[PDB]
RNA sequence: UGCCGACAGCGCUCUGGGGAAUUCAGGAGGGGAAAGCAGAUGUGCCCCGCGGCGAGACUGGCGCACCGCCGGACGAGCUG
């Protein structure tokens, strides 16, 4: 496998932020690490010595359906550094620090947490990392923290609640720059357990066409994880920023 | 000095640092999003930063020590360098007279032993200049000045060392009349280093308005 | 008419000092 | 308080601003 | 702590049912460590978690990576009944059972973990 | 950038006064050339898009100098037939979009009152004070001016409005509620000048809700006594002077403060045959105060500043003199 | 008709009057869209009329705790008590543009003039207040002291780390900084030990032959002075030191008797004596440490702390890097962090496991499951000594 | 794209969604059928069928002449799917429709129309064939 | 990924092809910018007209869960 302590390189990628590291049998995924040299959760990173300081961290595709989505080759994820982001579903907050590691320290990650333990999880990696600030209340209510979330542009979603649609249709609704740019990750079986996923898509689909967006991107990664479609679109217009 | 930031309003900050900066402090120990933690920490905290500041005051007086014992030993080299740099040099010779058997190139890149011996065991171009460099003189030169007062600075730094490690004195000799010599190249050589500073620039012919 | 701030009534009287001072003024 | 500047006035670019400063690579034979 | 808590009206019993169907059908795993590499490993279609067990810290640190993972996971109050129901001669206070491609078993869980997320 | 385009608005509306300037032998024309000149390039400036609350006042002293150039020109010339007005107004306008662009100025919006208050539009004054109070409920200065304003013109009751409005909001620093203590005793003054308010209950009410206000503290109402020990020339002086004493004798006991206090009590309205027996009797307090258990380089400081005060004042005898000085030299 | 919005943000809340309302029916229209998009457009219809902001960080967690259970404070109704005109809802009534339904259903029992509509139904102040928002930090610059951003992280850690209850229940930071502390600065004493050690036997090499103990050969170096001004039991030192009569303070004497090493010079023995002070007073330190530590370690893990020790086991909080990491990691990977010692090792990472989610998951924890698990462990090494 | 396995289409299951085309609405109303019945009878599986808005409006573009087909087709029972585009042009709708997601089954009568969804694979063809419903590239019958 | 590389085949492109300064003419994108002229009338008084708050005082009918509704028309005082 990739044992540890192996020489490899490190190029962009070409969404900004994330790079690839490339070496011997192995090549992965990786972004630049803002707290240098402390883990998230024992993953592995990346050191190189400049003429120190500078390290970076892979991600486990198959922990982030975010990280499954770039290896399936999404063709924009909206997220620049630079760019205020919003999460849904901060699941401990893994992803999150991947995400922050890319929003950067002039960045924002706004999160939500409903579990109270893995709040505990979350708010220690936003105490390490501050340029995220957790949020734990329940993500149906965005009246729960619309004194906290600011006008985002990018809003990440990866909730398993089957009024998933709605749910980011409201959040959007308070929180989305006309130009909204969104992600949100899809379990076809935790949405509809009988019907096949390809059609389950598709009422996903259509149900945020009817919440005001318009998709533009769909795959199913697929070999990372059975039946979840990640789903790229747009708030309220058609192409992406402004 | 400070405790907690419940202490900071009621810290005083101004004798070890200015203000200006120590009230921006203030406001963000009120500010700040830090947890809470119990006075039975902070004794550790604060007995771990009395160990901190014992030690910095060690190494001070260490420092103290070791250019006065240098002035004792070597006043030539330290009225040339800087006890400190003299110091590094003596430590890598493992002896004085260690040193003094060198010769003067030797002294000019006393270190840069893995460059060095890299550029020469494959004719690349060699390394100017060791611990002189960090050496308080060269860093008022320029560039190629720097090379320049890099060899001069060398040469005389082996005439002092030869000088303070095999010149005897009669034992009723003040230090001064003990370290003429190194005071000497210090007058010389700073003299050298402000005319190669001011040495002028090429002459262009001067343009007016037209190509006239 | 929203120009002005009106002079606070028992209807308009927020706090405890409002009160206390409102029931002075009434039984003054 | 109020002092007298520094004059300093006297390519494709070198850091890159977009990926956290990844820096143009040096060309080492054994890269 | 264990708020989601099944209740009597015959859903514990299903439960106990859909164990041992994956007792038999060997898509079940068993205890808390083995337990802890499915859903680390991920595969688990739903967890089940005793709550009679000595102190429950055992099926409460279960859950964090079940709302890590976000699996369907429920807390049945025998964990000597789990012993029974997945035929053991022990008692059990943890039980993870996974899925597969084909499998009306598979429906069963569809259903199950569908009565769950309304639970929860 | 559309900024020339709205300097043509305000300069060709104030165009005819200067048509009128021009057809006065009031100025000349290179004059007047001059005063065009500066006008445009000042409402230029106003109307760029990084301007500044420095800048706004600049150009109202302009035009508020101008204003009284001219009156006094018009003065020397012997004509009655110019007014003010329209100067005043399109001043006033300069105010506006002043606090359009920059609410947030305190200054900006002091100098906005002052500039009513000296021309007399006092309801104009009273909307302008609302907007700003509207836009700042934290500061105390003004929640003092608008209700000072009010007390000065008689108007009790809308005075303690903003007050009361004021000491709701203000929570933070006792200075308002010294500030309303001061204006109601004021008031109560009033009364007594012009001779329920027979009782005068009110600073022992706003003591009580002081009491469990957030600023509570030993040192605030040592000031309250101070602000309730001026003009002690009343009639249930006494009365409140009583009860603040007992309230934060019953509360804060030994505090330096509350010894502070026990000292100067029987001085309420004191200059005089009366004056040197309260001396005396506040002196034994003063000793007894000093002697007794409390924080004695806390109540020496207190005794020392109180003391550069009775120093301050004249006309007292030397020995008395002298031997405060010992006692004073003794801390 | 919208008279009037608020907005309830992090650094305050504030209300603006509202000149120009928007184009309802043509809420859909994309010119109207990019007009909510411009400043130079939406501010021709929202003008700024009053502000409040948070006077501290309790009273806005206050604020933010109140809203999101749905009831104002009362210092919100001061504010639009001391904005809004007076009436009761007869003859006329002042329309109000708020997100919270709760609020509004409150606000309009608060006050009968008014009529608040909430952003989750009237669709026109839904997308005004989401102009707002849009349109944020450029509305309050005039006067709001810094920007929304800082303030808004300290108001989010505030209203998570109250909600969950985090710092009464987290210390693994102070724990893991700790060992770090112990490991480097022992590692410190030994070199310093090390180096004072030769440096002072380049004097005497009679102490290095005589004395073991470093820490000891440092006290004793301290109260050396020189070789030569020596006496055995001279005050209060040798007697707690070692034993002092008969049998090392005469042999000491002797070793300097017979001493052969070089006559030591006046600011060089006070170089050493400052190092032998720093490296003892170090040692000190490492004491208060472990008596200090292990007192923390009771009071957050007391079962792993007994059943392995607290040093070794608290090396094992640090290696996994936390309690709650600690507890996820299953037993196999415990032991990534014969044959009988394998079976015994397997089972040892089976009880410290349990014992570790027993100590972290306990809110307050307790002590006798790990009395148990040890007399567990300790039996079983009967067992296996049964054999 | 996902559940195609070599131009057969696994996830094709009743409630079968199916497509409606202009000419298809004419020519069944035309041939006087019951469509849901006629559509559960060829099919013997549960419909759901679906008309996009640039259908409705291609018919609306039909004149008053076809107000029988109109009504029909606006009969409220069935979902309504909307488009989002300029063209308001039934087939290309139809085709890139089918093509993001591959899970619907089209009836339409035009044999051009049919060459072009015959030239993707996976999608079955729907067609009233004078007597009765006609379906051309679905297995599971 | 080193030069040069004949013929033949292909491409681009032709006031030949590079390169540097410098001049003008447009294009595309990133930030920064309260960027904010929907109807731009001095102040103060009083009076009139109209309108709002608004203490307080009535009154009509309705009211088979019976618990209270809803409506007229007076009104001190304040204010636009
Ligand atoms: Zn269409």
């Amino acid at each position: 496998g990739a044992k540890a302590g192996k020489k490899v390189i490190v190029e962009p990628h070409r969404h900004k932020g994330v790079f690839v590291a490339r070496g011997g049998k192995e090549d992965l995924l990786c972004t630049a690490n803002l707290v240098p040299g402390e883990s998230v959760y024992g993953e592995k990173r990346i050191s190189v010595e400049t003429p120190t300081k500078t390290e970076y961290r892979i991600w486990n595709p198959f922990r982030s359906k975010l990280a499954a989505g770039i290896l399936g080759g999404l063709e924009t994820i909206y997220m620049k550094p630079g760019s205020k982001v919003l999460y849904l579903g901060a699941a401990s907050g893994t992803s999150v620090s991947h995400v922050a590691d890319i929003v950067g320290p002039t960045g924002a990650v706004y999160a939500v947490e409903f579990s109270h333990r893995s709040g505990r999880d979350l708010i220690n990696m936003a105490t390490r990392r501050t340029n995220v600030i957790p949020i734990v209340e329940d993500a149906r209510k965005p009246m729960a923290y619309r004194m906290l979330v600011p006008m985002v542009d990018v809003i990440f979603a990866d909730v398993a609640q089957p009024d998933q649609a709605r749910i980011v249709g409201i959040n959007a609704r308070l929180f989305l720059k006309q130009g909204g740019g969104l992600l949100i990750s899809i379990k076809a079986s935790c949405i509809d357990s009988t019907a096949p996923p390809e059609q389950v898509f598709a009422s996903e689909v259509q149900k945020l066409r009817e919440d005001k967006f318009f998709p533009k991107e769909q795959l199913t990664l697929e070999p990372y994880e059975r039946d979840h479609a990640m789903v790229s679109c747009v708030y309220l217009q058609k192409e992406f920023e402004g | 000095a400070l405790g907690l930031r419940t202490n900071a309003p009621n810290a005083d900050l101004s004798e070890i640092l200015p203000p200006e900066i120590e009230a921006a402090v203030k406001a963000a120990a009120d500010i700040s999003m830090g947890t809470e933690i119990s006075t039975e920490d902070y004794e550790n905290i604060k007995l771990l930063a009395v160990q901190v500041v014992e030690r910095s005051e060690y190494r001070r007086q260490l420092a103290e020590y070791l250019q006065n014992r240098m002035k004792a030993i070597s006043p030539n080299m330290t009225e040339l360098i800087g006890a400190l740099v003299g110091a590094r040099l003596i430590a890598h010779s493992g002896s004085l007279v260690n040193l003094a058997k060198n010769p003067g190139s030797t002294i000019q890149i006393l270190g840069a032993e893995k460059a060095l011996f890299r550029a020469l065991k494959t004719k690349h171009a060699t390394p100017k200049y060791g611990i002189i460099y960090h050496a308080s003189l060269v860093g008022q030169a320029s560039g190629p000045n720097k090379g320049k007062i890099a060899r001069q600075l060398a040469a005389k730094i082996a005439l002092s060392v030869r000088t303070d490690a095999f010149e005897d004195f009669p034992e009723n000799a003040d230090d001064e009349t003990r370290a003429a010599v190194g005071i000497q190249a210090r007058a010389k050589l700073e003299n050298n280093l402000r005319l190669l500073e001011g040495k002028p620039l090429n002459k262009g012919v001067a343009l007016g308005p037209n190509g006239i | 008419d929203a120009s002005e701030l009106q002079p606070i009534t028992q209807k308009t009287s927020g706090t405890e000092l409002e009160q206390t001072i409102l029931a002075i003024m009434e039984e003054s | 308080e109020l002092s007298v500047r520094v004059p300093q006035l006297p390519g494709p670019p070198d850091t890159l601003s977009d990926w956290y400063n990844i820096p143009r690579t040096n060309l080492t034979p054994e890269l | 702590a264990a708020w989601p808590k099944a209740e009597d009206p015959a859903l514990v019993q299903e439960l106990l049912d859909c164990v041992q169907q994956a007792s038999h059908y060997r898509q079940l795993k068993k205890g808390a460590n083995e337990t802890t590499k499915s859903v680390n490993r991920g595969t688990s279609e739903l967890v089940i978690l005793a709550a009679d067990t000595q102190p429950l810290s055992i099926v409460l640190h279960i859950p964090l990576i079940c709302e890590e993972k976000n699996v369907p996971y429920v807390y049945v109050p025998s964990k000597v009944a789990l012993g029974r129901a997945c035929g053991v001669s022990r008692a059990v206070i943890a039980v993870s059972l996974t899925s597969n491609e084909a499998s009306d078993l598979n429906s069963k869980i569809r259903a199950l973990r569908d009565k769950v997320e309304r639970l929860a | 950038a559309w900024v020339a385009d709205k300097a043509r608005f305000y300069l060709e509306r104030a165009a005819p006064e200067l048509r009128e300037w021009e057809e006065k032998e009031i100025f000349t024309k290179d004059e007047i050339r001059n005063l065009v000149a500066k006008r445009s390039d000042f409402e230029h400036l106003v109307l760029a898009p990084g301007t500044k609350p420095t800048d706004f006042l600049n150009y109202v002293n302009w035009e508020r100098s101008l204003d009284r150039l001219r009156a006094k020109r018009c003065a020397r010339l012997n004509i009655r037939s110019v007014t003010s007005h329209a100067s005043q107004a399109r001043t006033f306008g300069i105010f506006e979009r002043a606090v359009l662009k920059h609410p947030g100025s305190i200054e900006l919006w002091l100098a906005y009152l002052e500039f009513a208050a000296q021309v007399k539009a006092t309801k104009r004054w009273r909307r302008i004070m609302t907007r700003a109070l509207r836009l700042h409920p934290m500061n105390a200065s003004l929640w003092t001016l608008a209700g000072r304003r009010a007390a000065q013109n008689g108007d009790m009751q809308r005075a303690r409005a903003h007050f009361l409005r004021g000491c709701r909001f203000c929570t933070r620093e006792p200075t308002l509620w010294l500030e309303y203590a001061r204006c109601e005793m004021d008031w109560l003054a009033r009364m007594e000048a012009k001779k329920p308010a027979l009782s005068g209950a009110i600073p022992i009410a706003v003591f009580d809700v002081a009491r469990k206000q957030p600023f509570w503290g030993p040192a605030a109402a040592e000031k309250f006594f101070d602000v309730f020990a001026k003009f002690g020339h009343l009639s249930c002086h006494e009365r409140i002077i009583s009860h603040v004493v007992t309230t934060m004798q019953e509360l804060f006991p030994n505090h330096p403060c509350t010894w502070s206090v026990h000292i100067r009590q029987p001085l309420v309205g004191v200059d005089t045959p009366a004056f040197p027996k309260a001396l005396r009797e506040s002196l034994a307090r003063l000793k007894a105060a000093l002697q007794s258990t409390t924080d004695r380089k806390a109540l020496a400081t207190k005794m020392v500043a109180w003391m550069d005060g009775i120093l301050a004042i004249e006309k007292l005898d030397a020995a008395i003199r002298t031997v405060l000085e010992h006692t004073k030299r003794s801390l | 008709v919208v008279n009037f919005l608020l907005f309830e943000s992090a650094v305050g809340f504030s209300l603006f009057e509202v000149v120009h309302q928007a184009d309802t029916v043509g809420l859909e229209l994309p010119e109207v869209k990019d007009a909510m998009k411009t400043l130079d457009k939406f501010g021709k219809m929202v003008k700024l009329r009053s502000f409040n902001p948070w006077t501290s960080a309790a009273q806005g967690l206050e604020a933010i705790n109140l809203i999101s259970e749905g009831i104002m404070p009362e210092y919100l109704k001061s504010a639009l008590e001391m904005n809004l005109p007076q009436t009761s809802g007869k003859k006329s009534k002042v329309v109000l543009g708020v997100a919270d339904k709760k609020l509004a259903g409150e606000i309009t029992a608060a006050f009968p003039g008014v009529q608040c509509e909430a952003a989750d139904t009237s669709e026109v102040v839904a997308a005004l207040l989401r102009g707002i928002r849009t349109h944020a930090n450029k509305l309050h610059k005039s006067l709001q002291e810094g920007d929304i951003g800082r303030a808004q992280l300290g108001l989010g850690h505030a209203y998570s780390r109250a909600k969950v209850k985090f710092s009464v229940h987290k210390n693994d930071n102070h724990i893991i900084q700790g060992i770090a502390t112990l490991d480097a600065l022992d590692k410190s004493i030994n070199q310093g030990a090390m180096r004072v050690r030769e440096w002072y036997g380049w004097h005497f090499p009679e102490l290095i032959r005589i004395v073991s103990d470093n820490i000891t050969y440092a006290k004793v170096v301290l109260a050396i002075g020189n070789k030569s001004s020596l006496t055995d039991e001279s005050v209060d030192d040798l007697a707690n030191v070692l034993n002092q009569d008969q049998d090392k303070a005469l042999a000491i004497i002797q070793a300097a008797k017979v001493s052969m090493g070089q006559d030591i010079s006046e600011v060089d023995l006070q170089m050493v004596r400052d190092l032998a002070s720093n490296v003892t007073s170090m040692a000190d330190y490492r004491r208060i440490l472990a008596e200090s530590l292990d007192k923390k370690m009771s009071e957050v893990a007391p079962n792993l702390q007994v059943i392995l020790g607290t040093p070794v086991a608290a090396r094992l909080i640090a290696h996994a890097g936390s309690l709650t990491n600690l507890a996820k990691y299953p037993a196999s990977t415990l032991q990534i962090l014969p044959k009988v010692k394998g079976r015994i090792s397997r089972y040892l990472a089976n009880k410290c496991s349990i014992a570790s989610r027993i100590d972290n998951f306990s809110e307050k924890p307790t002590r006798h499951f790990g009395e148990v698990l040890r007399q567990q462990l300790e039996q079983r090494l009967e067992w296996y000594a049964k054999g | 794209p996902s559940s195609m396995f070599f131009e057969h289409n696994e996830a094709l299951v009743p409630p079968y969604n199916v497509l409606v085309d202009t000419n298809f609405l004419s020519r069944t109303v035309g041939a006087k059928l019951p469509l849901l019945e006629s559509a559960m009878d060829c099919l013997y599986a549960s419909v759901n069928i679906i008309i996009t808005s640039c259908v409705m409006a291609e018919l609306e573009k039909l004149g008053p002449r076809y107000r029988v087909a109109l009504m029909i087709a606006r009969d409220e029972r069935w979902q309504r799917l909307t488009c989002d585009h300029k063209g308001t042009y039934a087939d290309d709708c139809i085709v890139d429709r089918v093509q993001k997601h591959r899970i619907y089954i089209v009836a339409t009568n035009d044999r051009d129309l049919k060459r072009r969804i015959r030239k993707i694979p996976g999608v079955p063809i729907m067609s009233v064939q004078k007597g009765k419903y006609a379906i051309e590239r679905l297995p599971g019958a």
